[PDB]
């Protein structure tokens, strides 16, 4: 990734690790996959010129081991008493199967090892962290059909992820507040239907891997970084911060055809109530989406003196616009899609 | 495996007889204050053995226990031969072992199997 | 401008992190182990007491 | 009844690790822990293999860990209680009692033993561990075996990543 | 380090020079190229020092001819005001606001007491960053060593002796120690360095060798401030290097020779601080591997912007260095329509420049 | 109404976070620990 | 097999009382233990065996005095009137607000929590009348896409199958 | 009844071995030690539903090679703690 091409070995074993997990048709070949991938995690995430990147290091550790262990117990369990790969018939064993997935997604009540870890990140590192170590837990869900269970996970992920994220100031943590919330989004679409999951999925870790390059080019580690953010041109920081309105959900933009294909697909599946506790969430998401808007929607600010250019990447910064103009122009795109059919 | 546990127990128990009467048999003096002090060549410590020691093995510990774990997959392939595809057992067995030998040799290319310090 | 937007009575004691995000580990004195090599000892001739 | 001991004797074991706050108190029980873990799983197997495979891989484990006892957590106070010597004596002895008025044939494991298999098993008269490990080597299963050696090679590159060499040693307040 | 003369002739490169400022070097470009095989005895930073005249700019170039290294002079506040196409912005002064005007160095030496002048020295130090990479871009990619007249370590004590002084208050200090505090730790310290060591008397006669106006009818140049100067060097600055760089110090009361400064270069011998891997000098330059020499080399071409985007910092509390937001929408509407900067440098019509319609190249590493 | 409305809706998701944020202040052991204690209800329902 | 399994509209509503207290005490329970086990542990630990079932007891009572006060409310505007209707749930919700106001000792919580309960109330015995259901079971499931037949990308050749569709 | 006789032990210990990889301990390597006790106990499970199978115990060396692994990558972070800090104190390393 950077500095390194054994960083670049690392992301290999990741994809390689993730993607045995998801394919396996067995519990076992899903959990020897997340070996694999926490084997590839622990080093990226890893800098000894950092004192609070190896505590970040050692509590996902600590969370991953301890959720893979209870992971393969309740499979030994599974095996035990229902001797196929899957159960006819949900029991508590398919709870703590799915407990210790939850774990490993960080999801609520067992969200709090997530932004509380995030802290000692990078940027670059949170996007790997949030969006395709969640690939791996969240696919594993959906081999489980229990209601209750998920229901209570996704409902306080909702209010937790919202309600959380309006203390921090620093940009790390109330975005991994932010993907908590956007998890409870993905785990409401998880029993209803797994393409629709797949593409909330999708536009979220576009809308994640279109926000992390704005963070990461300028190194944007707190809220009045970003106030004290240098454009050449006011415009331009005016729609480089249209990102957040679309994360929130808001129309025109891209971002509102995943949610609204979400609630959508939730409403032709009888659920009313849910959908509602998830419309109030939103609003608090929403809310704090804005306290990084108001370093733009104003127009003019009183700004540091002593910087005077901005400096970024190349191949970075071109990637990074290309995405900027399909997370504002992206519902002119509704035509060519044919996965919603 | 049953004879294996009471002849264990009955080794132990025989050496700890053996023990007990080297103890009872010993000459019983007097405690010194002195004579119980730990030895250090013949003058005062300054520091206990408590105190934490330094490593500079460390990756050799744990390209030990890696390589340990490496061999609990080797000890199985003297039995399979007879059994097996005579084809998927070579190919298995010396990919295992060169593999090892690029892991090795490359250890030893970068000097990671040299003490730190 | 706070380590947090709301400040309790617990959290606002708290510092800002800082806008770099790597943070240097200190240097910290380390007391290393004093082994004599005393004069019982074969290698110190039997008069040397060397304080390693 | 030697099946009915090793019960009673890991569960007296699992008490007094879930109560030794001291990193050699754990390495001690983990030590007759594993011992006593390593002769059950070999009861339920025909052949003794794996146990020995499971000695020689945790005793080549806190081998690595008693040198990091020394190096960090060398000093620590041990605390002898007579309550937990008494508890783990009465229900050690409660539990030896239970074992010896208990049916044994009731208690005892299902799974089968290399003498528990019926004489017409012909796969049963053949060497002792061949047919039980043969499916590392053969045709399905190589590839994972495969991915076994590149993880293991992953994992030693991810050992010398994150632990530098040429930082220095290891120790407390370093 | 070894000169001209014992060299027998021209330094000769031990590789091909890679083109640092035309090629991008990244992650994929490390496989191919190394950085250790450039380097050599001759491919170390030495940095020359001193008061405020004390001839560093004739002794550093002519150390960078005996030496057979890149010169590389003060960076002045000429590299903003005139761009790239030769415009200097200080005469866009009466449409700025005054809070907003041009400030350079003979506006500190005529108005000491400005607002702004605090923000100078906060600007110089960006500008002295600015060449650093520079320099360690020169080290590592080509394998040729560097002299710099003045580094950005060397810049707190002009920004204390202000503050002595009285010309900045106790918010514009702790600022300039919070940018200090985030942005020097990424920096590799010197190999050497030369300080010429002066009284405070003699430099003020070194001001009337030079004979320049805003130098002679100013008031900084006094004895207290001069003495701040030597008393922060002398007592802070050389002692924190010493622990890193080997230091020489020079007594250029007289004009002085070069040679002599050449010939004291090769009695230092290099290698006895490669015994100990711990050794606190030569620390922050030694690397174990060729992964690690092209790790550095990554960061310090690839991570330019990274390092130069570190100075955003937040610091509202002071008044000198918090611009208005009406004064700043009017600097930027008379600043970036100006002709020169109304676009990239390279992309203006306005100034000249052909073939606009096929050119898609941008320059690596450059101020937008 | 604005009592019912916007400005103590925003004083009382103010005290909800400030709540919650002291709900993170603690070592990843006490999080690990009702895990674990989520674990061994389900395992106890498992006997029942 | 006991009086603790059973349900609150096991019975008709009105019918029955035991059974509807132990349920909804039931629930109370749930949401108490389970709240207070995040709580005890996580802020404003106590530090003590004694403290510990006090803040236990402290949040659950109170969920029991809700339940019992609703569900005693609600009986008794049930055999009050012969109608069963929604403001016997918004009056039930009101005496639960009240036994709000009586934790708290503060009246607004007490209205403003009847309010919010009530308006629960009313929205929980349309869902009874009406027949809708909260969280009812999915109907439509999608396991994916289309042709998720035709998508299997597997590099092993498939060995011919035992099963046939073909009638003997 | 028949999962009371049978392989209920090992629930208890694995969930022993929990609560002890969780408790306030000092030390990460007590932790470490926690963990190695519920490697020996998800073996002590894994096998027995290995053995209930006649010929797949081949599968009880590789979950014996991800947990040396596992145990690995812990010794490999607990000699990254002493590139940060001087110490494996659990209460000296941030709660945020
Ligand atoms: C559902 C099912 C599961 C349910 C589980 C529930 C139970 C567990 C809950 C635990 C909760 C918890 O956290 O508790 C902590 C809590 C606090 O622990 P603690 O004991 O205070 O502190 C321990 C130290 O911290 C310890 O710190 P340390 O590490 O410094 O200590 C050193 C450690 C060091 O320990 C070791 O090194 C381990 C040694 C083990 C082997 C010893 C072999 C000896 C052979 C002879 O020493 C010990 O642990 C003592 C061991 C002594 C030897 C035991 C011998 C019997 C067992 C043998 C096992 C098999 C091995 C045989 C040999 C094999 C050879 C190959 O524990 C308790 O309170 C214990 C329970 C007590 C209950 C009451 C007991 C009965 C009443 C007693 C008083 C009677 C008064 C009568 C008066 C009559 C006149 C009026
Ligand atoms: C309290 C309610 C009243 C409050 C007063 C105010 C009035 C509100 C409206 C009243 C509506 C009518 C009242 C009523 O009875 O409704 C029943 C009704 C329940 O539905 P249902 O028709 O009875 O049947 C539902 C299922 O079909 C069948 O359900 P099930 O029987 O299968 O459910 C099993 C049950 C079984 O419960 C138990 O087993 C627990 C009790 C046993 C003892 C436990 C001891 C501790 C554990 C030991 C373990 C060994 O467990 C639970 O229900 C657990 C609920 C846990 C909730 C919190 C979860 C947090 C999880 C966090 C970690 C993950 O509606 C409600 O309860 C909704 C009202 C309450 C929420 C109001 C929110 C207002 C916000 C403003
Ligand atoms: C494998 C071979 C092991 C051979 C040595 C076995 C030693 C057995 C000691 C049994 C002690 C029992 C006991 O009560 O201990 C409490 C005592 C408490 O200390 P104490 O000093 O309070 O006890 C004195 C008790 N009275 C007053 C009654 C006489 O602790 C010890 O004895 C220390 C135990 C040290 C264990 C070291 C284990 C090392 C493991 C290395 C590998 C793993 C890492
Ligand atoms: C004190 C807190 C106690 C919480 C108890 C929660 C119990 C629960 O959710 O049960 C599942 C039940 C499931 O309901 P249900 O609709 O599935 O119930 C039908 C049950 N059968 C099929 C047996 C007839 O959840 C509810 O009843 C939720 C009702 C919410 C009512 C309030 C809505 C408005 C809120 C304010 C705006
Ligand atoms: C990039 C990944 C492309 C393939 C993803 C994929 O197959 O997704 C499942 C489906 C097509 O797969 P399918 O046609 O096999 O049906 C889904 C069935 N499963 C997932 C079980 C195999 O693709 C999508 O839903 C679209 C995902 C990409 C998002 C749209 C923009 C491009
Ligand atoms: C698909 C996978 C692609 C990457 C494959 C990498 C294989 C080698 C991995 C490794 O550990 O190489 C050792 C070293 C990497 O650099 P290292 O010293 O680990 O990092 C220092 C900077 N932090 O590498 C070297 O020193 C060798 C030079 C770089 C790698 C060249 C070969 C791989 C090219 C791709
Ligand atoms: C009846 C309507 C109830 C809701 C009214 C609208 C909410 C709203 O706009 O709240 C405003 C609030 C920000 O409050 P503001 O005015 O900016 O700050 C005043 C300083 N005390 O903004 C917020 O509170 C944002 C979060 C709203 C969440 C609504 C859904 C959950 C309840
Ligand atoms: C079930 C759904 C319950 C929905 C409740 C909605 C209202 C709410 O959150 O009330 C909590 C209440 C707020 O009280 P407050 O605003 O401080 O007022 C003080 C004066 N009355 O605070 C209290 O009354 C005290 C704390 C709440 C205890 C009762 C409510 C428990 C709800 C179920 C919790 C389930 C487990 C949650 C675990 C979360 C882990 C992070
Ligand atoms: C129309 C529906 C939506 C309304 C949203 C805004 C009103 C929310 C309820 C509310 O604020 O009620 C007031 C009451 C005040 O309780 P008290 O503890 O006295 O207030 C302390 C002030 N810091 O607050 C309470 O009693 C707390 C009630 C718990 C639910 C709060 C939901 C937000
Ligand atoms: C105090 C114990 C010290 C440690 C002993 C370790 C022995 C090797 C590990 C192991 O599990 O070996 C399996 C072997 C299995 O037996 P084998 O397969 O070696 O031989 C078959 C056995 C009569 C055919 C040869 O068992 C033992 O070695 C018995 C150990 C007795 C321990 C007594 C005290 C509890
Ligand atoms: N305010 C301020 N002035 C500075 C700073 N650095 C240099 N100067 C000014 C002081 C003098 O006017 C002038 C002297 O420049 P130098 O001391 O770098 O040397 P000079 O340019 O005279 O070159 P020379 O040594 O003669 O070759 O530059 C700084 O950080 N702040």
């Amino acid at each position: 990734m950077f500095n390194n091409s054994s960083k670049i070995l690392f992301i290999t074993i990741m994809i390689i690790g993730t993607l045995i997990t998801v394919t396996s048709n067995s519990w076992l070949g899903a959990w020897m996959g997340l070996e694999i991938n926490l084997l590839s995690f622990i080093p990226l995430l890893s800098d000894n010129n950092n004192l609070m990147s190896t505590e970040a290091s050692l509590k996902y550790f600590l969370t991953q081991v301890l959720a893979s262990t209870v992971l393969l117990f309740s499979s030994i369990l599974l095996m035990l008493k229902n001797n196929m790969n899957n159960e006819i018939n949900e029991s508590f064993t398919s709870m703590i199967i799915m407990s210790a997935l939850l774990l490993k997604s960080g999801a609520a009540p067992f969200h709090f090892w997530f932004p509380n870890m995030m802290e000692g990140l990078t940027w670059m590192n949170a996007l790997m962290l949030m969006t395709w170590q969640k690939i791996a837990p969240l696919m594993l869900i959906s081999y489980l059909n229990i209601k209750y269970l998920l229901l209570i996970s996704v409902i306080l992920s909702v209010i937790i992820g919202a309600i959380g994220g309006l203390n921090q100031t620093s940009l790390r943590k109330l975005m991994a507040f932010s993907s908590i919330n956007h998890l409870g989004w993905m785990l409401s679409s998880l029993m209803i239907s797994e393409s629709i999951w797949l593409i909330y999925f999708f536009f979220y870790s576009f809308l994640s891997f279109v926000l992390t390059f704005m963070f990461n080019i300028f190194k944007l580690f707190h809220l009045n970084q970003l106030f004290s953010w240098f454009v050449n041109s006011k415009i331009l920081k005016f729609t480089l911060f249209m990102n957040f309105l679309s994360l929130g959900g808001l129309p025109p933009f891209l971002g509102f055809l995943p949610k609204w294909l979400v609630i959508q697909q939730l409403t032709l599946c009888n659920q009313y109530f849910m959908l509602t506790l998830m419309m109030m969430s939103t609003l608090i998401t929403l809310f704090f989406y804005l306290r990084i808007c108001y370093s733009a929607f104003m127009m003019n600010y009183f700004e540091n003196n002593w910087i005077m250019k901005m400096n970024m990447n190349s191949i970075n910064y071109n990637m990074y616009m290309i995405m900027t103009f399909f997370s504002i122009f992206g519902l002119f795109l509704i035509s060519l899609f044919y996965f919603m059919f | 495996m049953f004879s294996i546990i009471f002849i264990a127990l009955l080794i132990l128990l025989i050496t700890t007889i053996v023990m007990f009467l080297a103890s009872i048999l010993s000459k019983k003096a007097l405690i010194d204050r002195e004579k119980s002090s730990p030895f250090e060549c013949g003058f005062d410590p300054k520091s206990s053995s408590r105190l934490p020691f330094s490593l500079r093995f460390f990756l050799i510990t744990i390209i030990f226990l890696i390589f340990d774990v490496e061999i609990a997959l080797i000890l199985p392939m003297i039995i399979i031969m007879k059994y097996s595809n005579i084809m998927i057992w070579t190919i298995t067995s010396i990919i295992f072992i060169l593999i090892l030998l690029i892991g090795l040799y490359h250890e030893w290319n970068q000097g990671m199997l040299n003490w730190s310090n | 401008s706070g380590p947090v937007m709301y400040p309790d009575e617990v959290t606002s004691l708290w510092t800002v992190p800082p806008w770099n995000s790597k943070v240097t580990p200190v240097e910290k004195s380390v007391r290393n182990l004093t082994l004599n090599f005393g004069p019982q000892h074969p290698a110190a001739h039997g008069v040397l007491r060397l304080v390693l | 009844m030697i099946q009915l001991m090793l019960y009673s004797l890991i569960i007296t074991t699992s008490i007094i690790f879930l109560n030794m706050i001291h990193p050699l108190a754990l390495g001690l029980t983990l030590l007759i822990q594993t011992i006593f873990v390593c002769l059950l799983t070999g009861l339920m197997t025909k052949s003794f293999w794996y146990s020995y495979i499971l000695f020689l891989i945790f005793l080549g484990g806190m081998l690595v860990l008693f040198i990091y006892v020394t190096s960090l957590a060398s000093n620590e106070m041990f605390n002898l209680s007579m309550k937990l010597t008494l508890f783990s004596s009465l229900i050690l002895i409660f539990m030896l009692i239970l074992s010896f008025i208990m049916d044994k044939t009731s208690s005892s494991l299902f799974l089968m033993n290399n003498d528990m298999q019926s004489i017409i098993n012909m796969n049963s008269y053949f060497m002792e561990n061949s047919l039980s490990l043969n499916k590392l080597y053969n045709f399905p299963t190589n590839f994972i075996t495969i991915l076994l050696m590149n993880y293991l090679l992953i994992t030693l590159i991810v050992i010398v990543k994150i632990t530098k060499l040429f930082k220095g040693p290891i120790r407390m307040m370093s | 380090i070894s000169g001209k003369t014992m060299r027998g002739g021209p330094r000769v490169p031990k590789a091909a020079p890679y083109p640092y400022k035309t090629k991008k070097y990244s992650v994929f470009n490390a496989i191919f190229d190394k950085t250790s095989k450039r380097f050599d005895e001759n491919s170390k930073v030495i940095c020359v020092e001193g008061p405020i005249a004390a001839g560093k700019s004739k002794f550093a170039k002519e150390l960078a001819e005996e030496l057979d290294m890149e010169y590389y002079p003060a960076v002045d506040l000429d590299l903003i005001y005139i761009n790239s196409y030769g415009y200097d912005m200080r005469k866009l002064d009466p449409q700025l606001p005054p809070s907003c005007r041009s400030y350079d160095v003979r506006n500190f030496c005529l108005d000491p007491s400005h607002d702004l002048a605090a923000q100078f020295q906060i600007r110089m130090y960006m500008l002295r960053y600015s060449q650093y990479i520079d320099a360690l871009q020169h080290v590592l990619s080509t394998g040729q060593g560097v002299v710099l007249e003045r580094s950005p370590y060397s810049d707190f004590v002009f920004m204390e002796a202000m503050f002595r002084q009285g010309y900045l208050s106790r918010g514009a200090r702790s600022v300039y120690n919070e940018l200090r505090q985030n942005t020097i730790g990424e920096l590799l310290k010197p190999h050497l360095v030369i300080y010429l060591d002066l009284p405070v008397d003699a430099v003020k006669k070194q001001i009337k060798a030079r004979n320049v106006d805003y130098e002679v009818q100013s008031k900084v140049f006094s004895d207290a401030y001069l003495s701040d100067l030597e008393q922060l060097y002398k007592q802070q600055y050389l002692k924190d290097i010493s622990t890193h760089a080997e230091l020489l110090i020079y007594d250029w009361t007289a004009g002085g020779e070069t040679e002599v400064v050449v010939e004291d270069i090769e009695r230092i011998d290099f290698n006895q601080f490669e015994a100990d891997i711990h050794n606190k000098k030569m620390l922050d330059w030694r690397f174990p591997l060729e992964a690690e020499w092209c790790e550095a080399r990554i960061k310090y071409c690839h991570e330019k912007p990274d390092l130069m985007n570190y100075f955003n910092v937040p610091r509202f509390d002071v008044p000198e260095l918090v611009r208005s937001a009406d004064d700043g929408k009017v600097w930027r509407d008379v600043w970036f329509n100006a002709p020169g900067m109304k676009y990239r440098p390279g992309y203006n019509a306005d100034m000249g420049d052909e073939g606009l319609l096929t050119k898609t190249k941008i320059g690596i590493n450059q101020g937008i | 109404s604005e009592y019912f409305g916007g400005q103590h809706l925003y004083q009382k998701l103010s005290m909800y976070s400030k709540t919650l944020f002291l709900m993170h202040n603690n070592s990843l052991k006490i999080y690990l620990l009702l895990f674990v204690f989520w674990i061994l209800i389900l395992l106890i329902l498992l006997f029942l | 097999m006991s009086l603790l399994r059973s349900k609150y509209y096991d019975h008709p509503d009105g019918e029955d009382a035991f059974g509807k207290i132990v349920a909804t005490n039931k629930y109370a329970v749930s949401a108490g233990v389970a709240w207070s086990m995040f709580d005890v542990l996580t802020l404003s630990k106590p530090q003590g065996y004694l403290p510990t079932l006090g803040r236990f007891a402290y949040n659950t009572g109170p969920l029991m005095g809700m339940a019992t006060a609703f569900t005693l409310t609600t009986l008794v505007a049930t055999n009050a009137r012969g109608k069963d209707d929604k403001i016997n749930y918004l009056i039930g919700g009101f005496a639960a607000g009240g036994v709000f106001g009586a934790w708290k000792h503060n009246h607004v919580a007490g209205l403003c929590a009847g309010l919010f309960l009530g308006i629960a109330g009313v929205i929980k015995k349309m869902s009874i009348e009406q027949g809708w259901e909260f969280f009812p079971n999915t109907p439509i499931k999608q396991y994916g896409g289309l042709n998720i037949a035709g998508n299997d990308w597997t590099i092993m050749a498939d060995p011919p199958k035992n099963w046939t569709t073909e009638k003997p | 009844m028949i999962m009371i006789l049978y392989w209920s032990l090992p629930m208890i210990l694995f969930i022993l071995g929990l609560f002890c990889f969780v408790s306030n301990r000092k030390h990460l390597l007590s932790m470490l030690l926690s963990l190695e006790f519920i490697v020996l106990m998800l073996f002590f499970m894994l096998f027995i539903y290995l053995n209930m199978l006649n010929y797949e115990s081949y599968f009880s060396m590789m979950f014996l090679t991800f947990s040396v692994c596992e145990g690995a990558l812990g010794l490999s972070i607990l000699v990254s703690m002493i590139r940060t800090h001087g110490n494996d104190y659990f209460q000296s390393f941030s709660i945020m």
